[PDB]
């Protein structure tokens, strides 16, 4: 199934991808264009895209991604100064119609870092607490190591 | 002399690092146009690079990017027809942000070339976005149930400043990927 991953630029994501790239054993030949991972399990898959980041180009994910079953949100936990805008992304995201029956995986990512936000602060600071009709989990991670990685995606397995 | 040859590898390896010397050893004029002309013309150098190079996210390589852009002429080419010779110029890197800026850079300069065939920059630079989107999911193996012209013209609905744009273009620029990949760049 298509899976949309989002967060602020330099949370995680490309390096991410890389990881659950280098996890499969179907090896993939080069192709122009937006970095794409399928990770393949027995019963499901997940292919993960990295194509959110500016407003003007929302309605290309909106409708490519319409009735989506899951979303990934990804969060640098070692950056305080940018919590709140990662904040406000996440909601902007959650309002989104086109979007209003997927289950929210957040990647607390980054927890190698030492001033690290631990995932209570995360959940806090990212509102988590407030969402009434969403089912969601934060993972926390370290996606240079690749760890919480598969561990999220196993929730997001239990939830679909 | 034997400099200019060790600053192309320099390049290659990291591109930054390249630039810092043919500039220091006075083989490369330190101006946004003149490191575009250099990568325009792109002796020696591997496309991978030039792409990460006009990629980064520091002023002076968006200010490259923009010149880069201005030595290309895109008269009398159709969006892909224009996107073909763009992207051959340069490997395309993978991260979102890097070719989104890469697409309002070269929507910029495909309406000047081509007054009046899109109504605003924005329309252009989207659409532009929205042909690479349909690159991958065409062609990259990744995806598995690929796109219908169908769902093409319903991504791109509402991005015409608000309305649509015509369906003989999209089934055009539709047609032409479908049928010919972006081409990974040989330098
Ligand atoms: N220390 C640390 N750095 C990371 C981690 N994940 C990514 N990074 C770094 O953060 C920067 C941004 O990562 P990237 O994947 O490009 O972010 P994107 O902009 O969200 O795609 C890079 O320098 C990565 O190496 C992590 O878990 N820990
Ligand atoms: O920017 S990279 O993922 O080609």
């Amino acid at each position: 199934m298509r899976i949309l991953m989002v967060g602020l630029d330099a949370a995680g994501k490309t390096t991410i991808l890389y990881k659950l790239k280098l996890g499969e054993i179907v090896t993939t030949i080069p192709t122009i264009g937006f970095n794409v991972e399928t990770v393949e399990y027995k019963n499901i898959s997940f292919t993960v895209w990295d194509v959110g980041g500016q407003d003007k180009i929302r309605p290309l994910w909106r409708h490519y991604f319409q009735n989506t079953q899951g979303l990934i949100f990804v969060v640098d936990s070692n950056d305080r100064e940018r919590v709140n805008e990662a904040r406000e992304e996440l909601m902007r995201m959650l309002a989104e119609d086109e979007l209003r029956d997927a289950v929210l995986l957040v990647f607390a990512n980054k927890q190698d870092l030492p001033n690290a936000m631990n995932a209570a602060e995360i959940t806090d600071k990212l509102g988590l607490h407030s969402l009434r009709h969403r089912n969601w989990y934060i993972q926390a991670t370290c996606a240079t190591s690749g760890d919480g990685l598969y561990e999220g995606l196993d929730w997001l397995s239990n939830q679909l | 002399n034997r400099k200019m040859a060790m600053g192309r590898k320099k390049f290659n390896m990291d591109p930054k690092k390249g630039i810092q010397f043919l500039v220091e050893n006075e083989l490369l004029q330190n101006t946004p146009e003149e490191i575009a002309r250099f990568l325009y013309k792109g002796e020696g150098l591997n496309k991978t690079a030039i792409g990460d190079y006009l990629g980064e996210r520091e002023e002076l390589n968006l200010a490259v990017l923009h010149a880069f852009v201005d030595l290309h002429e895109f008269t009398d080419l159709n969006l892909v027809q224009a996107l073909r010779q763009f992207l051959w110029s340069f490997r395309l890197p993978g991260k979102a942000q890097k070719i989104d800026r890469m697409m309002e850079a070269f929507a910029q300069r495909y309406c000047l070339c081509n007054p009046g065939v899109f109504q605003s920059t924005d329309t252009c630079y989207v659409l532009s976005y929205s042909v690479i989107m349909l690159n991958t999911d065409l062609h990259n193996p990744n995806v598995r149930d690929k796109m219908g012209l169908e769902r093409f013209v319903a991504m791109n609905r509402g991005i015409n400043e608000g309305g649509d744009l015509p369906e003989e273009l999209l089934r055009n620029l539709y047609d032409s990927i479908r049928n010919e990949p972006f081409k990974i760049p040989e330098d």
